[PDB]
Order: C-alpha cells, then structure tokens, then sequence
C-alpha cells in the first residue's frame, strides 16, 4: 500500500503538471499518457528511467511549406528510403531507443513529393518494400541482422505523393505488377520528339 | 522544440516525484497506514496473548 | 490564512510543509495542504526551466 | 530469481466481440504472423525468456 501511494500520489501530481500539455498537444495523447504511465511505474517499483528512451525523436521541420518538401531520392535503397536503427553497444549489449530512430526518404517528404527513380527501385529490390508502405502505410526503419532486439514500429499515415522518373523500359518491368497501376495512376510522358 | 522541452521538464520531475514520498501530507498518510497495520498486528499478538 | 482561519499554525520546513495544532488537521485542510505544495514545488519545476 | 523469467506476457485484449478483432495483415512473413523471439545479447550470449 506505500508502493501504491508511491504511484496514486504521482499520478495526482502528475495529471495537473500534464494538463497543459495535453491542452496544447491534442494529437500527443498516446505518447504523454505513456510517459505519465512510466513514471507512476518508476515511482511505484523503483525501476531505472531511461532518459533516452522516453523523449522525442524530431524527424524532420517545416519553414514555410512553400515550396512543399521535395525529396529526391536517386539512391532508392531501405535505409534511405525509410530510415535507420542504429544501435549503441553498451558493454557487448545491443541496445535501441526512439533518440536512435533516423529519418528516411520518406520520413522528410511528408506533405510534399517523394521523388523516385523507377530503375533505382528495380535495382535495389526496394520497389515491394516501398509498394507495401505506400499501400498499407508500413513504414518501418531497416533492422540490421545481427542485432534482436529491434522496435515496433506502428504503421504511419503516408500524406506524400510519389512521383517516379524513369526510361519507358524501366516501367515495363514494373507495369507488369498490377498493383503499380492500382497506385501510380498518372502518366507523365514526355514525348521523344517536339514539333 | 517545445514538446522536447516539456519531456526534458518532466523527466527532471522525477527528483520532485522522490520527494512527494517526504511531503507532511505523504508522511502523515504513511504514519496513519503504519498504525492502522500495527494496530491489527497488535489485536492478532493480543488475541494470541 | 486557511490555516488561521482553521486554526493551525503552518511550520515551513524547506520545500515539505506541515501543520502543529491539537489532533489530527481536518481534511480540507489537508487537501489545502497538499495543493499548495504541489503548487509551490510545481513553481519550483518552473525555476529549474 | 530473476523476474524476467516469471511474468506473463500478454499477447492482446478482449473485444466486446463487436467489433470483433480484426486483424489484416498484407505483409505475411513468419515474424509478423507467428510472432517473434527477439533476445538480449548479454557479454556476447544471446538469452531469451
């Protein structure tokens, strides 16, 4: 009942010290009442708080949205399409926080356009990874394979438009897959020739 | 920025949250719980007295 | 004030507060208590920001 | 004793039965379906629990 008290007591602290926060961060519900219910958890059993672990990760900002973020990727692989975890060693131990989440080509185009190249995707291997985060929103940072403790990475809301350049014969080996004409649905073609 | 910097206020909290566990109310709370269990142990010491 | 008016004297001890009076303080003026030091520690999370 | 070894891990929540749990998963690979064993490499051994 002291451990209890060591939580009902922060937890009451804790609501008004919030209440701002919640005031004047709506959409950050999840992640603050986690972090409350982290601190009851570290008030009533005394467990270490990983500072590192709880904060913040910035992505990518926004100056004036005009013009839109234009992301040119040439280079088309996973890691800097969507992002990277890397790791800190600590005594032989593999260890990962939000802090070590790295943004992506993805991850810094949102609101604005995600330009590809349509034969870097077919070189890399990267073009069914990229079709399931464009369609499912899975988005989720490269897991290097030697490591096991990864992260769960919740799907994300994908608000970018992927504009993809390439050869006509870079697209007929990907037209063949019927889901590139479910997403890409606008042809620019540039004729070879003018007047 | 402004988030971050709230995160960074309430993870220095945690000092205040070790604290609270001193305040007059928090003791004064831990002292009436404490003499509310001695006092049943104490029934039950009687009992087998 | 409240304290007066309930008629207990507030000794200040730093950061904790209590009260010394004859018994137990009347819940309302534990509860009194109790917001105001979060509130003046809370003032204090405002000094370290 | 170590307690990691000893807790249950909760693997998801009840539903009131409507809605009732819908789960869609486009991606089927074995970690995501069958769920994972992810380890801790301590000093170069890798456990599990």
């Amino acid at each position: 009942a002291l451990r209890r008290l060591r939580r009902d007591w922060a937890l009451h602290y804790l609501n008004n010290r919030f209440e701002p926060l919640f005031q004047r961060f709506p959409q950050a519900r999840a992640y603050l009442e986690a972090l409350r219910a982290r601190l009851a958890r570290y008030a009533e059993t005394g467990e270490p708080l990983d500072p590192a672990q709880w904060r913040p990760n910035l992505l990518t900002s926004s100056s004036s949205g005009t013009p839109p973020p234009i992301v040119y990727e040439p280079y088309a692989t996973a890691p800097r399409l969507f992002g990277r975890l890397d790791y800190l060693v600590d005594r032989g131990v593999w260890s990962t926080n939000v802090s070590l989440i790295r943004p992506g080509a993805v991850h810094r185009a949102q609101g604005g356009y995600l330009i590809l190249d349509a034969l870097s995707l077919k070189r890399e291997g990267t073009w069914e990874a990229f079709k399931r985060a464009l369609r499912n929103g899975q988005v989720e940072p490269v897991t290097e394979p030697q490591a096991p403790a990864g992260l769960e990475v919740e799907p994300f809301p994908i608000q970018m438009q992927v504009i993809l350049v390439g050869t006509p014969e870079a697209f007929e080996g990907l037209e063949e897959d019927p889901a590139f004409s479910e997403l890409f649905r606008i042809r620019a073609e540039f004729s070879p020739t003018l007047p | 920025i402004h988030l971050a910097e709230a995160v960074e206020g309430l993870l220095l909290e945690v000092n205040r949250l070790d604290e609270l566990f001193r305040q007059g109310s928090f003791l004064r709370e831990k002292t009436q719980l404490e003499a509310r269990f001695k006092e049943a142990r104490e029934q039950q010491l009687e009992a087998l007295r | 004030r409240e304290a007066q008016e309930a008629g207990f004297a507030l000794s200040t001890n730093g950061e904790r507060l209590e009260l010394t009076g004859p018994g137990p303080v009347p819940a309302e003026l534990s509860a009194r208590l109790e917001e105001v030091t979060l509130g003046s520690l809370a003032a204090s999370a405002e000094l370290e920001v």
